[PDB]
RNA sequence: ACGGUCGAACUUGACUAUCUAGAGGAAGUAAAAGUCGGGUUUCCGUAGGUGAACCUGCGGAAGGAUCAUUAACGG
RNA sequence: CAAGACGGACCAGAGCGAAAGCAUUUGCCAAGAAUGUUUUCAUUAAUCAAGAACGAAAGUCGGAGGUUCGAAGACGAUCAGAUACCGUCGUAGUUCCGACCAUAAACGAUGCCGACCGGCGAUGCGGCGGCGUUAUUCCCAUGACCCGCCGGGCAGCUUCCGG
RNA sequence: AAAGUUGCUGCAGUUAAAAAGCUCGUAGUUGGAUCU
RNA sequence: CGGGGAAUCAGGGUUCGAUUCCGGAGAGGGAGCCUGAGAAACGGCUACCACAUCCAAGGAAGGCAGCAGGCGCGCAAAUUA
């Protein structure tokens, strides 16, 4: 049972903080090897350099072939897969063009079906893709 | 009492902390100087000192009256 | 040595007999941790391996 | 419970409510510090000293019939010794525990009481160091243990 | 070992409230218990005993109605000021409208509706309803 | 100009830490349909058997499905 | 005749120990719980970072010993593909003495100390009260039984206490 | 914030994650009645 | 950088505070000084280090973490009025 006396404040908050170590998040927060294997850096986006595009297979009881594009980022030149979401969006994407991609929803986790994907395009050569889906704007190169 | 007319006397307090509402036990030391009037000081009894201007690079206090220990005769 | 001790056996035979079994079960044991070494060695250069088959360099296109 | 052991006893006096002497006793309290007074010349502790009392001369309690308990009658008198009797009966007891133990050497049931006897002494020399009847500096030594007894 | 002496007597009167006893005996006794259960006493709650002298620490045998719902101690004695009383009797008490705070201050041990008009805080020592 | 002082900075080894070029080594991945092709109740610790698995030795657990019998005991 | 091992049945939900554990007689050695007490001291206590003692089996260094059993190992049997099971033999080990090692399903898969909340009669130890039977009708106390109470124990049963 | 899923208020540890093999022990924490 | 404070919040709490008010610190990096009531001052001076400007090749001149503006950097921020 828990020290309940009146000048037990010390036992107190240090036993808090050493078992505080023994969450996932805070442990995550606070430690500091999260934000140094963090692609973006602790950003809400990066922009970087398309390699390569590539087909990638969706978990097992779906079936699909998610697109995705093999990108390489600007600030620390680290690689990452980032999925392009709509249909036919792909092909607004080439090789070698600079591309802002955000997180997928799910703070550094795989979102849906997609193995291993953290990422989601957002623009290709500043101009958005919604609005290159829905035709609002051109882009160019 | 290892120093050349000065002594090392603690202080005890209890520190609050709110979050928990209880305290925590806190002490300071201090080198304070003994002037050779009050001869016979031991170990464990109390003193009472007041504040001076620096006399060396860690002594601010002077003893200024000593009162034996709780049992002492 | 799988000699099977004699009742006429004395002192310096039996005595050289286990210090023989001493010997031999020393070195099985430092090969037995060397060969435990090089699996954990290779178990981990195979696993970063997998990890970065699955990171990069898997897919269609 | 007890301090070193698992077990919990309940084995011990219950005064009685009265606290005065009883008619039948037939004693000043001046005779009976006399008679402390020569078992401590025969040489006792003060619980000896008690039980002798209490067995064969019907005094039931003697700080209830002097008004002072045996040990304060002794050490006014000047008869008490210097080290206190649980405490001379503790190392006694580490002291042949030691014994044993020299003779002994594969004896690990000897060596555990023997830690458990040593403790029970520091433990009490510590309470005597704190009120003052031990001087300051005493200690318990395993090699001058048996000259104090 | 045994502490807290309030907390055995508190825990022992409650524990035959609930089941309804008549009568309960409480050892050892002390002059804060004593001072405890006059408080409960004067509001109706835990009514009239006896303290028994032996030489010793006593024992006190307490008479019951079936009125008390809940008899606790709150430890340790936190120091509780005026302005933080109102927190302790929302924490403690099931409604505004009855039950005790029990604490102790300079003027004497007391519940905390007292306190307010004495003007004083104190430590507390527990509640009741 | 002598001397002192404060003192940037330099040079040389050690201890480092980083950045950046690299002959070669050892891999996988995609392209070659090319060539050849029965047993265990469930465990624990330790040791051996080619690392582990698994099996055996030794000591432990149940976290494993109690039926039947039981009054005399004296001469 | 010898050697080394091992102390069955009696042996129980009986006992003892801090736990690991502990069972042939006798003697020594020093400890120990409980109980009894109108003895003594008078708060000396609880729980414990650090630090220490002990810690099954297996294992490792030195010496001694090797009866049994027996990891490894040798054979024999067994099959489309058997390399574990099974049988005979057998090394380290299993035994002791001095060192290390510090782990177990090291279990109640259940911290320790204190208090309160229902009942019951069996048992182990200690103590108290009491008719009787027994020591070939015991001459007195004493042991063995029998009936009740009290205290700490190992357990059990019963309960719509409350969870 | 929801998170009483960090718990002082206020969690948990037989079988779900979890009580150290055992005991001693210093610091720390806590400490029985008793005086108008 | 610290405080005042901010976001959230039953009660307890968790998190933020580069940032206009108060305090400190520093003017590319160190170090030394002159003057002066006050500076180890940089919209003062003297070196060294790192950058860098004009040269007739001897020499000379530098310091936007002021306002505006530019490059670079990046997910990320205004007028040379």
């Amino acid at each position: 049972g828990k020290c309940r006396g009146l000048r037990t404040a010390r036992k107190l908050r240090s036993h808090r903080r050493d078992q505080k170590w023994h969450d996932k998040q805070y442990k995550k927060a606070h430690l500091g090897t999260a934000l140094k294997a963090n692609p973006f850096g602790g950003a809400s986006h990066a922009k970087g350099i398309v390699l390569e595009k590539v087909g990638v297979e969706a978990k097992q009881p779906n079936s699909a072939i998610r697109k995705c594009v093999r990108v390489q980022l600007i600030k620390n030149g680290k690689k990452i897969t980032a999925f392009v979401p709509n249909d036919g969006c792909l092909n607004f994407i080439e090789e070698n063009d600079e591309v802002l991609v955000a997180g997928f929803g799910r703070k550094g986790h795989a979102v849906g079906d997609i193995p291993g994907v953290r990422f989601k395009v957002v623009k290709v050569a500043n101009v958005s893709l919604l609005a290159l889906y829905k035709g609002k704007k051109e882009r160019p190169r | 009492m290892k120093m050349q007319r000065t002594i090392v006397i603690r202080r005890d307090y209890l520190h609050y902390i709110r979050k928990y509402n209880r305290f925590e036990k806190r002490h300071k030391n201090m080198s304070v100087h003994l002037s050779p009037c009050f001869r016979d000081v031991q170990i464990g009894d109390i003193v009472t000192v007041g504040e001076c201007r620096p006399l060396s690079k860690t002594v601010r206090f002077n003893v200024l009256k000593v009162t034996k220990a709780a049992g002492t005769k | 040595s799988t000699q099977p001790r004699s009742k006429n056996e004395s002192k310096e035979d039996k005595r050289a007999r286990k210090q023989a079994i001493k010997e031999e079960r020393k070195e099985r044991r430092v090969e037995k941790k060397a060969n435990k070494l090089a699996f954990k060695l290779e178990k981990r250069r195979q696993e970063k391996e997998l990890l970065n088959l699955k990171k990069n360099v898997e897919g269609l296109k | 419970g007890r301090m070193h052991a698992p077990g919990k006893g309940l084995s011990q006096s219950a005064l009685p409510y009265r606290r005065s002497v009883p008619t039948w006793l037939k004693l000043t309290s001046d005779d009976v510090k006399e008679q402390i007074y020569k078992l401590a010349k025969k040489g006792l502790t003060p619980s000896q000293i008690g039980v002798i009392l209490r067995d064969s001369h019907g005094v039931a309690q003697v700080r209830f019939v002097t008004g002072n308990k045996i040990l304060r009658i002794l050490k006014s008198k000047g008869l008490a010794p210097d080290l206190p009797e649980d405490l001379y009966h503790l190392i006694k007891k580490a002291v042949a525990v030691r014994k044993h133990l020299e003779r002994n050497r594969k004896d690990k049931d000897a060596k555990f009481r023997l830690i458990l006897i040593e403790s029970r002494i520091h433990r009490l020399a510590r309470y005597y160091k704190t009120k003052r009847v031990l001087p300051p500096n005493w200690k318990y030594e395993s090699s001058t243990a048996s000259a104090l007894v | 070992v045994r502490m807290n002496v309030l907390a055995d007597a508190l825990k022992s009167i409650n524990n035959a409230e609930k089941r309804g006893k008549r009568q309960v005996l409480i050892r050892p006794c002390s002059k804060v218990i004593v001072r405890f259960l006059t408080v409960m006493m004067k509001h109706g709650y835990i009514g009239e005993f006896e303290i028994i002298d032996d030489h010793r620490a006593g024992k006190i045998v307490v008479n019951l109605t079936g009125r008390l719902n809940k008899c606790g101690v709150i430890s340790p004695r936190f120091d509780v000021q005026l302005k933080d009383l109102e927190k302790w009797q929302n924490n403690l008490l099931p409604s505004r409208q009855f039950g005790f705070i029990v604490l102790t201050t300079s003027a004497g041990i007391m519940d905390h509706e007292e306190a307010r008009r004495k003007h004083t805080g104190g430590k507390i020592l527990g509640f009741f309803f």
